[PDB]
């Protein structure tokens, strides 16, 4: 229920599921194979 | 890799494992990735499917929440005889969200910050003491709550003209109505808020570091719009935020130490452990002491 | 493979036989400011090779006592060549940066040192209520030392600090640490001479050590601005 | 007009709630977006970077120290090096951590956990070393031979530098819960414990004593519920400066 | 050339010019026209996309703000012995927009302006002082505001007949209810308002000057209901108003000397400079002199 | 009936809300709308009409003297002849214009400006001026030399009058701030100079010194927000004549 | 606004009413549900147990 | 939200984006061509 | 009329009528025919 | 100026490129060191760690 005439006075929009957990735990440029050696 | 997740990840069952030359649990934290390893490489497991949801954990969810950000308290009579210091019958507050500190560290978890601000104003009201001896009853007094944007004229007195509102927005709200709410913008000339801002906000060398005025969200001016009674009162407002519409960037290490002042990150720590300059955590007696032990 | 790398910026070049992969900050490359998100309307200069090169700065000294070393961009790099006349000489500056740190040993020595860019590392005083003064924070190319590496001179913890764009330099391992940083701030521009918007920071969590006959050991920092522009052309500040 | 009643709960003001509300500034038209690195939209992106565990936490060791194990060489078998507890709500070596930090402000938890451990000795040096996860139940186990039956990696110092030790998700119940009782079965976890699986053994010129450094982090399997104050902040009276904010 | 604008401009890439005959960065200000110099043609400029918004600056959203147009404070008590010119339980207000600066302001930027105005009427009680030394509580009054066209007939005392109001407007609130609202709408015998009137409202010689009668929204006349209490209060009465539905035509220059009197233009200015009348400008020591200089 | 709860904000008193209120006059109708020539729709057409600015703001300058500046010619060559400072927010030349006085209702402001300026001297009098915006960043400049480095206009004297300088928008952040820091590095614009750029040459029947009127403009990318109470009008009592109206 | 008016009964609390109200833990999680042997789901079936 | 009977009743209107800066900027009967010499 | 955004917000639900008496007075392997001995 | 940074390791030989920079077509091998269509620059070396 909103009434209002300016967007932003809508309630919180908690629906925004997407994750890029990668940009933080693995920043690499060369992304690294499971089970092969890192270096 | 982006993509949407709505619940924890499930698990496969896993075999036992004898290849040459594939090396899973072993890892190169010196590239700066987290290790990689899965529990279907480091262990036998079965199969499970996972319906444990991550809603709760939503930035959203973790921010929009009401949070105490001021509490002022003044005295609600003449004041002819006031000293130039205290509040007549009115206040001025510079908004910040810097003053609780627990509102103030889950905010300083993020670099930027993007969202509009909900806020509610809840007042109230107890007779004076120190003057009357005796208690008579609460007034239903009308306040005036008045955004007056950084650096701009504020009222200097009760009865100021200032508070006839040409433009600034004002709310009207009694102490008998549910507590006043209304939501300010995202009103910063940057696309976001800096949280921390490593820089001086002046062309010349004796400006403020750390604060940047673009991040200030304006000024509130509460007044009572009743004239004074015979008698004195002590009034109690209370402003509470909600961050809402929230997006966030580069998170960084929570605050350990105690805060010290609004302006700046400042340090002392605790006298000792935990929480201290030189000891975060809590001190064992050697490495080999396990603290909560289970003995039977 | 990935612990060989040659970087090739303009007139300069490095190589290293020693890497450790190389991090992309957040996981983003540098780039110029696309027209949908630009603000200043003059046209901009792009120096391009004349200042996207390496600038390698003062070598410092790692000692047993060593508590750790920051420089804060692009505060740094303002006096030095094109870069520092192009800073001098223009309003506003944008550019990301690509940084090399070095620091070799003998396969007797041991020693880890963390090596992480901070956005906006806002410093705190010690034990003062005092906020921390210009002469505190710009420090200029000689960069400054940690007072209290634990805590991030700010009151947060070192332990966390992997949540930034970081690398290590274990000496057993590897002798260099990589980290490309793209244009990272709340406007699209900014004045260079008032605001940083990255701390690069080398702590010592391992200390130097060994037992071989002693050598100085020196850490050396070269940092390569990317996709550098500038607007608001008028007279030299400096 | 309409015919309505008032319900309980009517006119209060709960700091959960979710209602549009009266915007300020009409007309007002923000700042437009734009792109910036490092964009976060669920905490538990946070709970998977590792970060450093304060093993050592003990008198005697000062700040940095506090983030690093030492080892020496040994003259016995199969000597233990240390051990580190379980709980992620009580203070301890996973307090502070980006884990520890973020599952506080919560009250229940489930999912598995990693350490990985760095070795950060000498290039010569070498050794290996048993890494064991004791589930709940008994005494941490002081013996190799006792921990070496729960779950457990065998860690060979070589190119690879760093190992990692999967805390598997074992537990009877759907959630674990932060609570203050360590000793409780809804929330102890049992025991983590290093062991010397062989020895170290450095030559001469290099350092008789080699640093490991520990990490942890959560997989993503992880999950937290009960969103509470986290009890690693507080306040006993106004911050300075903060009534210059009234003037 | 009329059409819909939304955002601000966008900026177009430019290039070196060296075309003779072409001096697009030359005007002729005596022809009345503002130049039409783009920034395109005096630098090389960038492609810039613009997205700001122009809403804030209608002229809707600038004029429809509650404004504070009239404030009476009035003794509600026994009025036997109170003279003639006190207000006795009620009081009678011409509706004008003319006696706080800020709407008079805004509202004179236009020539003519066609609006109607919501009125929202705001009550405050206080026990009076002077009368008892003391505080007992503040009663939930009910009060009548009832619309009296201009030079129609107006009630003589708090009791008159005359608040029948058999086809007069009338509202009646209380004081603990929100505050009052009603919408008048554009009454004007004209198709719009008056702001300035340079002309006389009579066919004789001795009518006002710049007053047009027709332009005077009308009469507001407010009373308590209640019959006066055994103790004397203080009862104070603001009336706000808000256009809306608003058509602007022939803006003007801004009022820069502060005003005099709600019937006319009347000027004086400040002492001495800004808003003097031989300075509007505070002074510099020279026009080579810098006044905020940065010197670093 | 409707079950219903009352929300937090319920009977408040918001003075920028927007709702339909009760008609205290109903059938009543409007006079006809009939056609006004001048009609503005929004406020920013206001700012893009280019008004008079107060240059010569100074002591022993009464009134409209305070609008021109005067130029008289010179002995020696590049001499600086004024400037006018940036701020549309403090008091200086800007502030009593048609951009200035609709600006100071707002708090956040962005896009370029045009000065324009006429010379007013005598049809035999020539000369050559050179005006320069430098951005913002150092002090004013004091010497051709320097201010010709920022971005500049040569205006030579003849038919064409009036010359136009562009103040391009150029900003690091999307808007500036009316704040009262005039030195903040989110408010501060930069300076206008004016040099000679050869000379102000009359005959001797003509006026040896000649004026010259400064007007600005903002252009079409120009816009405001967080509207605000002007600073440039106020009261400390009620108007003569106020007290009538309730008479 | 919508014109409205209360009518008697507002604002009492009776114990056997059936509304919604407000959720205290927003975006909450349940733990997932899981089959246990006995469920109940009318009284009826209790009191046929001799 | 308006259920009143009398249209003037009603919210505010916001929506009329329609400006014609030409009648205040340029109100001369010849229109100027931009480079070009005005006089 | 539920308008919050959390299922369990919802008021109360009264609408399962499905019942299983034989779990509690019939929970034997072999089922019991009517009339005929149990034994 | 140009510069290669040279790590020591498996591989032990680095190559330093001096480009052909010269604002004429050729060089002329003449006595005159610091003539402007002689001189070439320098190569120097020093110590990065």
């Amino acid at each position: 229920i909103n009434f209002y005439k300016d967007s932003y006075a809508a309630s919180a929009s908690k629906q925004d599921f997407s994750q890029d957990p990668s940009k933080f735990t693995e920043p690499v440029v060369e992304g690294l194979k499971a089970g092969a050696p890192v270096l | 890799i982006e993509s949407i997740i709505k619940t924890a990840t499930d698990t496969v069952k896993s075999e036992i494992n004898a290849e040459l030359g594939v090396v899973p649990s072993l890892n190169a934290v010196e590239t700066g990735a987290t290790s990689n390893t899965e529990p279907e490489e480091a262990i036998q497991t079965r199969t499970v499917i996972n319906q444990h949801g991550v809603s709760e954990t939503l930035v959203e969810n973790f921010l929009s929440r009401a949070a105490l950000v001021s509490k002022r308290s003044f005295e609600y009579k003449d004041h002819t005889s006031s000293t130039a210091r205290a509040d007549k019958n009115f206040f001025k507050w510079t908004i910040n969200t810097r003053s609780f500190v627990q509102l103030r560290r889950k905010l300083e978890l993020f670099t930027y910050l993007r969202f509009d601000a909900e806020i509610t104003i809840l007042t109230t009201v107890a007779v004076n003491g120190s003057g009357n001896n005796t208690y008579v009853g609460l007034p239903d007094l009308t306040l005036q709550a008045m955004f007056v944007p950084t650096g701009a004229l504020t009222p200097e007195k009760q009865d100021s003209f200032h508070w006839q509102s040409g433009s600034n927005a004002s709310v009207f709200f009694k102490i008998s109505d549910p507590p006043a709410r209304i939501t300010i913008p995202f009103m910063c000339i940057n696309s976001a808020y800096s949280v921390f801002y490593d820089g001086f906000a002046g062309f010349e060398k004796n400006g403020l570091y750390g604060i940047n005025p673009a991040d200030t969200i304006g000024n509130l001016c509460v007044r009572i719009v009743n004239e004074h009674q015979p008698v004195g009162f002590t009034v109690t407002v209370r402003v509470y935020m909600k961050p809402k519409h929230i997006k966030a960037w580069a998170p960084r290490p929570p605050r350990t130490l105690p805060y010290m002042s609004i302006a700046n990150a400042n340090y002392k720590g605790k006298e000792r452990a935990p929480n201290a300059l030189s000891a975060i955590i809590g001190n064992r007696d050697s490495v080999k002491t396990m603290p909560h032990n289970i003995v039977n | 493979s990935d612990r060989v790398l040659q970087l090739k910026l303009g007139n300069s070049a490095i190589v290293t036989q020693e890497a450790a992969n190389y991090c992309c900050a957040y996981g983003e490359w540098p780039n110029y400011l696309p027209d949908h998100e630009a603000v200043a309307i003059d046209k901009p200069t792009q120096p391009e090779t004349a200042t996207d090169r390496f600038y390698t700065l003062k070598s410092v000294k790692w000692e047993t006592g060593s508590t750790g070393w920051w420089w804060k961009l692009p505060d740094a790099l303002n006096n030095i060549g094109m870069f520092g006349q192009n800073v001098q000489h223009h309003y506003l500056y944008r550019s990301g940066f690509l940084i090399h740190v070095q620091c070799n040993a003998t396969k007797f020595h041991q020693g880890a040192l963390l090596v992480v860019a901070i956005p906006e590392h806002q410093r705190g005083a010690h034990n003062t209520n005092t906020s921390p003064g210009f002469d505190d924070i710009m420090k200029g190319e000689e960069g400054g030392t940690f007072n209290h590496p634990y805590v991030l001179d700010d009151g947060t913890s070192l332990a966390c600090a992997t949540i930034f764009p970081h690398q290590w330099i274990n000496l057993r391992t590897n002798n260099s640490a990589t980290i490309v940083l793209p244009w990272m701030n709340a406007a699209p521009m900014d004045f260079p001479l008032r605001h940083n918007q990255w701390t690069l920071a080398i702590i010592p969590v391992v200390p130097l050590g060994t037992r071989t006959t002693s050598s100085m050991v020196p850490i050396t920092v070269s940092i390569a601005p990317m996709c550098c522009e500038f607007n608001g052309l008028r007279h030299a500040i400096t | 007009g309409v015919p309505t009643y008032l319900l309980p709960g009517s006119g209060q003001f709960l700091t959960t709630d979710d209602h549009s509300s009266a915007p300020a500034l009409p007309c007002f038209n923000p700042t437009p977006e734009m792109h910036i690195p490092g964009q976060v939209r669920n905490m538990l992106e946070v709970v998977q970077v590792e970060s450093m565990m304060e093993i050592n936490n003990t008198e005697s060791a000062v700040g940095m120290e506090r983030l690093k194990v030492d080892i020496s060489a040994l003259t016995d078998v199969d000597q233990l090096l240390f051990n580190i507890p379980l709980d992620i709500q009580l203070d301890g070596p996973l307090r502070n951590t980006l884990v520890g930090n973020i599952s506080r402000y919560y009250t229940h938890w489930s999912g598995s956990l990693e350490m990985t451990f760095m070795f950060c000795g000498s290039f010569m040096a070498a050794g290996k070393l048993i890494l064991c996860y004791t589930p709940p139940g008994g005494s941490c186990p002081t013996t190799r031979e006792t921990a070496m039956l729960g779950t457990h990696i065998v860690w060979d110092f070589g190119l690879q530098s760093s190992v990692t030790l999967i805390i598997p998700w074992i537990s009877g119940s759907h959630y674990r819960m932060f609570n203050n009782d360590a000793k409780s079965t809804n929330a102890n976890v049992g025991y983590v414990t290093c062991f010397m699986q062989t020895n170290l053994i450095v030559p001469s010129e290099s350092s008789d004593t080699c640093s490991l450094i520990g990490f942890i982090a959560a997989k993503d399997d992880f999950s937290l519920r009960l969103m509470r104050d986290s009890p690693d902040i507080g306040q006993l009276d106004h911050l300075h400066a903060a009534e210059a904010a009234y003037q």
